[PDB]
């Protein structure tokens, strides 16, 4: 798993909540 | 009182006109309600979408109290929504197809019939005066409120009547602004 | 003439943007008798010392059900630590250290959220003097749930379980 440094804002999409 | 877009049954990141007739988006989907909601009747109201980027969206439709604010409309089980994108409808969270979508500039109607008894309600919707075909049948009963959901800063207008730029020529109704 | 007083936000800032220096010459990871792996502690630390930022993915607190089903069924972990009623911070794909840290009852670290410029960090203290050498640990304050976590943090008082 990719290892942070600061906090970074999950930018969603249209279909964010949607069941595939 | 008016019947506008509510002071507080709103997510507050949307931006909301002095006048409460109008709402931006803000980032991922939200939802804000009308100020009334009618439970009996055939009712009705429309939604002009002002502007409408690119890669931004709309989810629009009727929605119940306890419906989730911070979640797109029809989301839930208390929520039916009209996705501008593919024109897809939208309830649970299940997309189906129903009608083309609609854009920038286009005005919306948005009728639904909750009969006296038992009787079957049903929800349909227009782009600019055009019947697209019943979007539900027998909805999960319960009073429902007009309902905005937008993704990311489009601008969309309602209005609760009572006159509408498109009245619809087939159908009785009553406009929500009688609420 | 106008009273003045201080600021205790000032500092807790000028705290916060040193941290990812501090922590750096502070902790460590290593392998842990509770669990696993567990960060410990590299140097005496101080009581209010700030420690790490549990720093992640910063995703809206709606959207944990949809993420939690598709970590826990994909058979990932849970990473994720609450920040708000509106925020939840999403260490499971991207994190730091502090993700390493495991829970006690006896802890000798807590969680705060605090405020810095206009956003919200997840930032662990230490409760007493800390010797070079111990694991850090907090209390993950889990719901409480129904037939169970079992938890190994080994000291007495132990409530059995991580919820
Ligand atoms: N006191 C404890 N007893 C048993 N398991 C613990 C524990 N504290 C943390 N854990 C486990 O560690 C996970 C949190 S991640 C904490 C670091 C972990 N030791 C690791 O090597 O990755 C939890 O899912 C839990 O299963
Ligand atoms: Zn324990």
């Amino acid at each position: 798993f990719k290892e942070l440094d600061e906090n970074v804002e999950y930018e969603e999409r249209e279909s964010e909540f949607d069941i595939e | 009182s008016r019947v506008l877009l509510a002071l507080h049954d709103r997510a507050p990141q949307l931006k909301i006109s002095d006048d409460r007739l109008t709402v931006v988006g803000e980032k991922g989907y939200s939802m804000v309600r009308a100020s009334h909601g009618v439970r009996k009747g055939a009712w009705y109201f429309e939604i002009t979408v002002d502007e409408m980027p690119p890669d931004t969206a709309a989810r629009l439709g009727w929605s119940q109290p306890l419906g989730n604010l911070q979640a797109p409309l029809g989301y839930d089980k208390f929520s039916y929504s009209w996705r501008s994108k593919k024109g897809t409808k939208f309830h649970q969270s299940i997309g189906k197809h129903y009608s083309s979508g609609y854009g920038q500039g286009d005005v919306l109607g948005f009728y639904i019939n909750l009969p006296e008894d038992r009787g079957s309600s049903e929800i349909i919707f227009y782009k600019n005066g055009v019947n697209q075909g019943v979007a539900y049948k027998d909805i999960f009963e319960g009073v429902y409120f007009p309902a905005i959901s937008l993704y990311k800063s489009c601008t969309v207008s309602i209005n609760f009547g009572p006159c509408f730029k498109y009245p619809p020529k087939d159908l009785t109704y009553r406009p929500m602004s009688d609420m | 003439s106008t009273r003045r007083a201080t600021s205790l936000e000032l500092p807790m800032a000028m705290r916060f943007r040193h941290l990812k220096k501090t922590s750096k010459e502070a902790v460590g990871v290593y392998r842990s008798a509770i669990h696993g792996r567990g960060l410990f502690c590299k140097r005496n630390i101080d009581a209010g010392e700030m420690v790490i930022e549990y720093s992640g993915i910063v995703i809206r607190s709606v959207l944990t059900d949809k993420r939690e089903k598709f970590y826990d069924g994909k058979g990932i972990g849970c990473y994720m630590f609450r920040m708000d009623d509106f925020d939840v911070v999403d260490a499971t794909m991207h994190g730091n250290a502090a993700r390493f840290i495991n829970h006690s009852c006896e802890p000798n670290c807590f969680s705060r959220v605090i405020h810095v410029e206009g956003q919200k960090h997840i930032v662990i203290f230490a409760l007493r003097r800390i010797l070079r050498g111990e694991e850090l640990t907090y209390d993950y304050k889990f719901p409480i749930e129904d037939a169970k976590l079992p938890c190994n943090c080994g000291a007495k008082r132990c409530r059995r379980f991580l919820n």
